[PDB]
RNA sequence: CUAUCUAGCGAAACCACAGCCAAGGGAACGGGCUUGGCAGAAUCAGCGGGGAAAGAAGACCCUGUUGAGCUUGACUCUAGU
RNA sequence: CGUGGAGGUCAGUGACGAAGCCUAGACCGUAAGGUCGGGUCGAACGGCCUCUAGUGCAGAUCUUGGUGGUAGUAGCAAAUAUUCAAAUGAGAACUUUGAAGACUGAAGUGGGGAAAGGUUCCACGUCAACAGCAGUUGGACGUGGGUUAGUCGAUCCUAAGA
RNA sequence: GUCGAAUUUGGGUAUAGGGGCGAAAGACUAAUCGAACCAUCUAGUAGCUGGUUCCUGCCGAAGUUUCCCUCAGGAUAGCAG
RNA sequence: AUAUUGGCGAGAGACCGAUAGCGAACAAGUACAGUGAUGGAAAGAUGAAAAGAACUUUGAAAAGAGAGUGAAAAAGUACGUGAAAUUGUUGAAAGGGAAGGGCAUUUGAUCAGACA
């Protein structure tokens, strides 16, 4: 998932099971004060949900990951 | 052959998971389960299966509400604030 | 199957998390009669009927 | 270990509701450091602190709605008594103590008198 | 790396190896028990055809 | 860690042991009796000639319908074999008992393997699958080994 | 207990098999399924004349 | 002998009410006697043991070894004393699990809610 | 390609105790008993005489005051009409 | 005569070793059985007068558990076939690479899928067990990583039917 | 043997125990069918077969009479303690 | 006043003592088998305390031999005592198509006490 943060503007999160791609696009707007191009979603085989949200071309993914604190 | 060559043609399930007791008994063609009849109101239970009520009666589970009723009776179903 | 329902994917994801040995710090408690994980399934031996 | 509920009853409604968000901010940063540091035992206390806030928020709104329905004929089925279903469908102590006008005239004229046996 | 998760919480790197080798044997005697006891009444069929005469 | 009926003194001895070894019991027994009483320098020379298919191991007790051979003549028997897994586990203990008689101070020039016995370890089960749907046992026959070398006193 | 030993549903195998005529637990996949039941000679069975 | 019908004389009912006692009914189970000065000073026979009490041993192979209560391990029904220990062959010095009955209290870790506790047992200052 | 010999791996059926014959008598066809013939460790590959070899409380026959399938104008009833 | 428990008694025996178990050691009794020495072992147990019974085993194609002889034996023989060097390794008929030799031969031993399985996929460690020889390899063990949809399917509609 | 059809076959659905279904064999109905499987009444009943646990002492039989849907069994008389 | 083999809380026993007592003293209606109704086990004990064997040396390693802990590893997580079947080493003796047993003695081994 670090390859998706560094190459593309793709932030990867583990989201709660009841979220539906509008509650994730709006969460990253409200939590991180950014804009989101597009959210993708899969349900991991350990039964949790993983969301490939994607920042849009002027927000950078490395700066948001460093302000969060997982580098 | 009726044995080993005919056990190879078994790849279509006839029961699936029941929704009210959660075990593979919900028969798909009849659309009714067979350990407890699920589209029925009352659960399926028979006194000829005395053992098969031990596995399913009151007490084999969490008893999320019923385990406190014996304590609430002793104090007398009181309410309100507690104490000092 | 591949195209599967959600209430069997919810069941095989629980079986993934239960496909774990005993944690090794369990064997060090005071009255610890447990010695291994006896409910441990493997897809070769025991099919789960879900 | 962080918050203590006797110091949260005093704080007003909008002070709690901004304290609760400040705990959820701290809780979410702690689930980042857990990804990079194996043990993190402080995360127990922050998770028991948003429960202590939320039980104080709900404590006040149950109380404020109870005096809103105080003395009314009908209050909601969340503020009525959780006695068992057999007790709520039972006669009240006035309804059980209702006797006919003929059986009431008898009890005032010929009551059960107490007495002994010797003279 | 979840290998340090062991090293802070009881278990050592050496204690895991001698612990699992006991543990992988504690399941060995039980499966040797299951094969031995069941081997009497496992050939005991019900509806055998007897392909002779 | 007690041993068999060793009728020698422990002061001039050195011992080794193997337990739950997955060799065959009926072959490691006849290997251990081919070298009983011998000198240690001559048992080690002999036991690796077996691996080169000279000087076979004389099978005496567990020898029903094994094949006859010509290398059994020097023992006065007509049925001998060259068990390879058995001698590799007995060589591994003569090398361990000749390493404990250096650490105890004895001289390896006049050691002799005085007491050596094998036993029966707890078996290890498997299944074999027979005709008409039957299941039968398929077990290993493992063996404990004890071994005592001793200086030749008078 | 009056239902001690009479919990199982064991029916005797008959005589065409090469084992005694005691009632035997039916089924499979457990070690018990095949074993004797319902008797006093059996392990897990009754006692003779259960105390009343 | 027993005279009320609320107390049991059963073996099994009295060992299950010991081995599964909760960790606050184990507080009174782990009482310890006071020395023959504190019984004249305060006036009790025994107090429930507490961490950081100064204590003395009267039974066992560690007899007559003063110390201090370092931890009340009231899960193994044992207490541990520092300044006495057991030096392992590895070099570790694990402590010893004593029982509070085989001790005697010499210096008492006074406190509120223990100053008041001694007073309800008829004690003094 | 097996069998055969070797290295590794390694079961099962079966088994009162077991295993050389002749005649005798015997539950009327003995490996054992009785009288004779005799008889030398350990054994390997074959073999199908014997072990009334193994397989399964005879599937035939008889007995049971034991059943079941089926039939009819058997006895006693019955849905239906 | 022996056994599990009960009332009574011997102010019985016992951590200086009770019960058990072993013993081609001794003694008593017609016998059932009793007593003693030795070895082992570690926490309770006997004599006698009476009470009571879930009380004495060689068998029941007895029940459960355990173990043998057979026996290092029957055998591990369909699907054309393997060989050389090197590397790793304590260890190579069997793992990896290279060099040969071959086979399935486009109704394949190829590439995909529906059922069904459920993490077997993939990497890093590792060989106690499993892979009916082997093992350094593995669909095994240990830890992790991995499945992204406005257009692909479900969802929608009806069929025989529920 | 048949191989373009009374063909073969997937998935869906229908019919369930004295009932189903049958181009008919009493065939098939989950290795079960001249009546499935599971639990219960049930430890069904048996005039029939097998087994029936310590020692010593003293006494010690019967296979016969009569009746019985009686003849592998009972009652009764006998012998015995 | 009466009934109660379920529920809740108590007290008790000429009861059973891990093949017993409930199916279950233990992660037991658990693992596992069956499409399904249903069927359904096995499995308790180191020591007072883990003091669960630091260190040395042989081995590729498991392990071994020392050492050490302990009242005791003839208690080392395969852990109380540890019977028999069956098995190994050592010691004694016997052996022409079985072995075993009964009476009697020779020979070897072994045991013995009133007078000792
Ligand atoms: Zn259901």
């Amino acid at each position: 998932a670090m390859k998706k943060v560094e190459d593309g503007n793709i932030l990867v999160f583990q989201v709660s099971m009841k979220a539906n791609k509008y509650q994730i696009k709006k969460a990253v707007k409200e939590l991180y004060e950014v804009d989101v191009l597009k959210v993708n979603t899969l349900v991991r085989p350990n039964g949790t949900k993983k969301a490939y949200v994607r920042l849009t071309a002027d927000y950078d993914a490395l700066d948001i990951a460093n302000r969060i604190g997982y580098i | 052959g009726k044995g080993t060559p005919s056990f190879g043609k078994r790849h279509n399930k006839s029961h699936t998971l029941c929704n009210r007791c959660g075990r593979r008994s919900f028969h798909v063609q009849k659309k009714t389960c067979s350990s407890c009849g699920y589209p029925a109101a009352k659960t399926r239970s028979y006194n000829w299966g005395a053992k098969a009520k031990r596995r399913h009666t009151t007490g084999t589970g969490r008893m999320r509400y019923l385990k406190h009723v014996s304590r609430r009776f002793k104090n007398g179903f009181q309410t309100g604030s507690a104490s000092k | 199957a591949a195209q599967k329902s959600f209430r069997i994917k919810q069941k095989m994801a629980k079986a993934k998390k239960q496909n774990r040995p005993l944690p090794q710090w369990i064997r060090l408690r005071t009255n610890n009669t447990i010695r291994y994980n006896a409910k441990r399934r493997n897809w070769r031996r025991t099919k789960m009927n879900i | 270990a962080g918050v203590k509920a006797y110091e949260l009853r005093t704080k007003s409604k909008e002070q709690l509701a901004s304290q609760l968000v400040d705990l959820k901010k701290e809780l979410a940063e702690l689930k980042v450091q857990k990804l990079s540091r194996p043990s993190l035992p402080k995360i127990k206390t922050v998770r028991k602190s948003i429960a202590c806030v939320l039980t104080v928020i709900n404590e006040q709104q149950r109380e404020a709605v109870r005096q809103l329905y105080k003395g009314k004929k009908y209050q909601p089925k969340d503020l009525r008594a959780k006695k068992t279903r057999a007790l709520r469908r039972a006669l009240t102590k006035f309804e059980a103590s209702q006797v006919t006008e003929k059986q009431r005239k008898k009890q005032i004229a010929f009551p059960q008198r107490k007495y002994a046996i010797k003279a | 790396t979840a290998a340090d998760r062991r090293m802070v919480s009881g278990v050592t790197e050496k204690q895991y190896k001698k612990g699992m080798k006991k543990m992988q044997q504690l399941e060995k005697n039980a499966i040797n028990t299951q094969i031995r006891r069941e081997i009497k009444r496992v050939n005991f069929q019900t509806h055998y055809r007897d392909e002779l005469l | 860690a007690r041993y068999g009926a060793t009728s020698t003194n422990p002061a001039k001895s050195a011992s080794a042991r193997g337990s739950y070894l997955r060799v065959s019991f009926k072959n490691t027994r006849e290997t251990a009796q081919a070298i009983n009483g011998w000198e240690l320098t001559k048992a080690q020379k002999y036991l690796e000639q077996v691996l080169d298919h000279q000087r076979a191991i004389p099978f005496r007790r567990f020898n029903s319908s094994i094949g006859r051979t010509a290398q059994g003549k020097e023992f006065g028997v007509t049925k001998a074999r060259w068990p390879a897994k058995s001698v590799k586990f007995v060589q591994g203990l003569l090398q361990n008992a000749a390493a404990n008689a250096e650490a105890k101070g004895l001289d390896a020039t006049k050691l002799y393997v005085s007491h050596i016995q094998v036993n029966q370890a707890p078996k290890q089960r498997r299944r074999t699958y027979r005709a008409h749907g039957r299941i039968n046992k398929y077990e290993s026959s493992p063996s404990h080994i004890e071994l005592v070398v001793t200086e030749k006193e008078e | 207990s009056e239902k001690a030993g009479h919990q199982t549903s064991a029916e005797s195998w008959g005589t065409g098999r090469a084992v005694a005529r005691i009632p035997r637990v039916g089924g499979g996949g457990t070690g018990r399924s095949g074993q004797g039941a319902f008797g006093n000679m059996c392990r897990g069975g009754r006692m003779f004349a259960p105390t009343k | 002998a027993k005279q009320s019908l609320d107390v049991s004389s059963d073996r099994r009912k009295a060992r299950k009410a010991y081995f599964t006692a909760p960790s606050s009914q184990r507080r009174v189970l782990l009482s310890a006697p006071l020395s023959k000065e504190l019984r004249a000073q305060y006036g009790i026979k025994a107090l429930p043991i507490r961490r950081d009490d100064e204590v003395l041993v009267v039974r066992g192979s560690k007899k007559g070894q003063e110390g201090k209560i370092s931890s009340v391990y009231r899960l193994k029904f044992a207490v541990q004393v520092d300044k006495v220990t057991k030096e392992k062959v590895n070099g570790a010095s694990v402590p010893i699990n004593l029982h509070p009955s085989k001790l005697v209290i010499t210096k008492l870790h006074l406190d509120k809610d223990r100053k008041a506790l001694i007073q309800r047992k008829g004690g003094k200052l």
